[PDB]
């Protein structure tokens, strides 16, 4: 659905 | 191996080779430290550190996107808090500039959004903001998006107004990669390429514990020499190898960014050119205070 977003 | 010996001054000596063309940096907080911005987990003067004032449910949600958007004030009390003074870019940018002067950068993948890249010299091409600048703003509408400069977002910070969109009244926020945001669409253009073709990884100043950038140092091909230069150990179990039997390419300079990269480019030959590329530039960035 979305591009990988920034995680810890 | 690429390398004669697992040491900086064998990592010198195979950037001086014909074989070493294309060199990718990926940097964090840590080359920003020595220029007054501090880093997340650094004990005592970590961000994370210093946030019980701002009464978290936990120490990233200041950072994280859903929260922001219900809780903002939190967010640019710790902006107007931590808003440097002067930005001047650290040894270590001027050291990534002569890499660019020189033909040898192929891309710097930062994750600082402070803007130091840019005004040490490198330019749009040469980047990867993977998690954004806060030099421009945006409304958070998607159907409005209108932009905002530093100078209406400084303006709204220090006067303790929460910065609000004048179209439509919604949260302006810093273009900011937030913790839950998807990093920019140039960051996997950029990633297809540039990891096919790197001949050095050097990697500064992060904890690699971020994702998805932290796995871009398994990206490169496994000849590929990665270079670590930072105050601790980062990015271990395709993760770093530099202590095993097996070792043959990963080598970690523990110390500070600013030596590490005099140390390099003394061995380089470069010591002098970065002498003098400090020197100007924050000369130049004294003149235009
Ligand atoms: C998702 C997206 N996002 N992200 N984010 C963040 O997170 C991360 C972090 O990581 P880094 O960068 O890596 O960091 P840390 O963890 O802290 O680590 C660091 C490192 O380094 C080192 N050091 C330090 N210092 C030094 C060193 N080394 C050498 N030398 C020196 N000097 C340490 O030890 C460690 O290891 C990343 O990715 C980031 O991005 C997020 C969040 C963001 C936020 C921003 C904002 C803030 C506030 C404002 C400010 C302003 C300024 C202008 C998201
Ligand atoms: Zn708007």
């Amino acid at each position: 659905e979305a591009l990988p977003k920034a995680t810890g | 191996r690429l390398l004669d010996e697992l040491t900086l001054e064998g990592v010198a000596r195979y950037m001086q080779s014909e074989r070493c063309r294309r060199v990718i940096c990926l940097v964090g907080a840590g080359i920003s430290t020595s220029a007054g911005i501090p880093d997340f987990r650094s004990p005592s003067t970590g961000l994370y550190d210093n946030l019980e004032k701002y009464h978290l449910p936990y120490p990233e949600a200041i950072f994280e996107i859903s929260y922001f958007k219900k809780h903002p004030e939190p967010f640019f009390a710790l902006a107007k808090e931590l808003y440097p003074g002067q930005f001047k870019p650290t040894i270590c940018h001027y050291f990534m500039r002569l890499l660019k002067d020189k033909g040898l950068l192929l891309r710097c993948y930062t994750q600082n959004i402070d803007t130091l890249e840019r005004i040490a010299g490198l330019e749009q091409e040469d980047l990867v903001e993977a998690h954004g600048t806060f030099y421009t703003s945006h409304c958070v509408s998607a159907s409005c998006r209108h932009e905002y400069p530093l100078s209406w977002m400084k303006e709204k910070i220090f006067s303790e107004v929460t910065p609000k969109c004048e179209d439509c009244q919604s949260l302006v926020k810093p273009d900011i990669v937030f913790f839950g945001e998807s990093l920019p669409a140039r960051f996997f253009s950029c990633m297809q390429s540039d990891f096919l073709k790197v001949d050095l990884l050097l990697v500064m100043g992060t904890s690699l514990q971020v994702q998805p950038f932290a796995s871009l140092i398994s990206k490169a091909p496994l000849s590929t020499p990665r270079l670590l230069i930072n105050k601790e150990k980062a990015g271990q179990s395709g993760g770093m190898d530099f202590d095993s039997k097996k070792a043959y390419r990963d080598v970690a300079w523990l110390g500070e960014c600013d030596q590490g990269c005099l140390a390099l480019a003394e061995l380089l030959g470069w010591k002098k050119e970065l002498e003098d590329l400090v020197r100007r530039e924050h000369a130049s960035i004294d003149a235009q205070s």
